[PDB]
């Protein structure tokens, strides 16, 4: 068992009303039997497209989960993750400022 | 360039079972094979390299009939000796050869059991590694005694994989060597300090994967400068973020520059 590592980052830079793409990227976990979901205003955003699970040199599972959004002023952006490694979900926040 | 075949496998009890597997030439993915799916699909207009459709469809073939063979066979050896806990079965596989310049290669054929590395092939045989339970040592001994499995693993390392990849290499030359521009944009974090902020240069969309990004004063490098990992974009072009932590009013003059291939010599200088 590896807890998965989550990093949150847009493709472009951020604008507000401007569309973008949101991305979500799960790593070092074991075993590869995750759930991901991506959220806007803690509701599951629908159309999220996933990569092919794969994994590194090392044997670390990544995988990548994005999904088209429009960032705003009072909207928050969230990855969460569901793991057997972990007691409970574990969910990151957006910050386009970190 | 690595060219590797990686397969994923679960096997959740003595019926049920799953392996998906994609190939990667480099940090491109040129196939897909799902589990449900009885053909591999190409995810690039060049993903049958220098082959012909008879050529690719004898390579496919192999692959159908070794997906069988290779459920059926880690099912056996379970099955042969109940190792205390039978299932849950985690097995990674990663196969393929490392493109050296002047059409030289190294073949490769690595097993990870449990999340860590166990098994290789080398010569004419599998090897358990360093680290790997020991037990494996009887399925181990009983895979070896099947020398024709042995030959075809051989043939693959020491025909079909150099000669596969070198012609995928070709045929994917221009798309491993197309050039993305990146684009930079700056934020800031407050520190966990008082007068202390954290400056945050992020760079992103950028292809080939080598690019150099660092916090300067005019010249000057700042030492502090602390690159992240890369991380992946969709399209397959990538991203990364260099911070610097600074004192309050250190930002005023700072800026993040970017050197990358696309951009010739015309540098990024992005001031805070
Ligand atoms: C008790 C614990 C379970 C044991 C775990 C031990 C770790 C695994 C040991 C190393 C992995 C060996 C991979 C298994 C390959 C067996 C494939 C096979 O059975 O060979 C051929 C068919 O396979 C082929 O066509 C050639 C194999 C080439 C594989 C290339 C594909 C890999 C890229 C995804 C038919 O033989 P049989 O009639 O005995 O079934
Ligand atoms: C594939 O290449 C390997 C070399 O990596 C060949 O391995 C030799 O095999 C013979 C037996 O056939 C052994 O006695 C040698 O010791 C092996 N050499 C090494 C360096 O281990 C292998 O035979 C080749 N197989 C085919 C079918 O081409
Ligand atoms: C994987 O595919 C094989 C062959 O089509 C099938 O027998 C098996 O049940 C599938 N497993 C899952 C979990 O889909």
């Amino acid at each position: 068992q590896k807890t998965p590592q989550i990093q949150v980052y847009s493709r472009h830079p951020p604008e507000n009303g401007k569309p973008n793409i949101l991305n979500c990227y799960v790593t070092q976990f074991h075993p590869p039997h995750i759930e991901i979901q991506m959220l806007k205003n803690g509701k599951k955003i629908p159309k999220v497209e996933m990569s092919d699970m794969s994994f590194s040199k090392d044997w670390s599972f990544y995988i990548l989960a994005h999904t088209e959004f429009t960032p705003t002023e009072t909207d928050t952006y969230a990855c969460r993750v569901k793991h057997a490694s972990m007691a409970e979900p574990k969910t990151v926040y957006w910050d386009r400022d970190m | 360039y690595t060219f590797r075949c990686l397969q994923t496998s679960s096997f959740a009890n003595i019926s049920w079972s799953r392996t998906d597997s994609l190939i990667l030439l480099g940090d491109l993915q040129t196939h897909r094979w799902s589990n449900d799916s009885a053909i591999i699909s190409f995810t690039k207009p060049w993903s049958q390299g220098k082959l012909s459709n008879q050529q690719w469809e004898k390579l496919q073939h192999m692959f159908q009939v070794y997906r069988v063979s290779f459920t059926r066979d880690i099912q056996e050896l379970v099955k042969m000796m109940s190792p205390k806990e039978d299932y849950p079965i985690e097995i990674q596989l990663s196969t393929g050869c490392e493109m050296y310049p002047g059409n030289a290669s190294e073949s490769f054929f690595h097993v990870a059991f449990q999340g860590k590395y166990a098994v290789r092939f080398r010569g004419t045989s599998w090897q358990r590694v360093l680290g790997a339970p020991s037990w494996l040592d009887l399925p181990i001994k009983v895979l070896n005694a099947d020398q024709g499995t042995s030959a075809t693993v051989q043939t693959l390392l020491n025909d079909t994989w150099p000669q596969f990849a070198r012609g995928l290499l070709e045929a994917g030359k221009s798309d491993l060597e197309k050039q993305e521009k990146p684009v930079a944009w700056l934020s800031s974090v407050p520190s966990s300090a008082h007068g202390h902020l954290q400056l945050v240069c992020h760079v992103s969309g950028f292809y080939p994967k080598p690019v150099w990004v660092m916090w300067m004063r005019g010249d000057q490098e700042q030492q502090g400068t602390h690159r992240g990992d890369f991380l992946p974009n969709a399209d397959e072009t990538w991203y990364l973020q260099a911070t610097l932590d600074v004192e309050a009013g250190e930002e005023a003059g700072l800026a993040c520059r970017v050197k990358h291939s696309s951009l010739g010599g015309q540098d990024i200088i992005l001031y805070w």
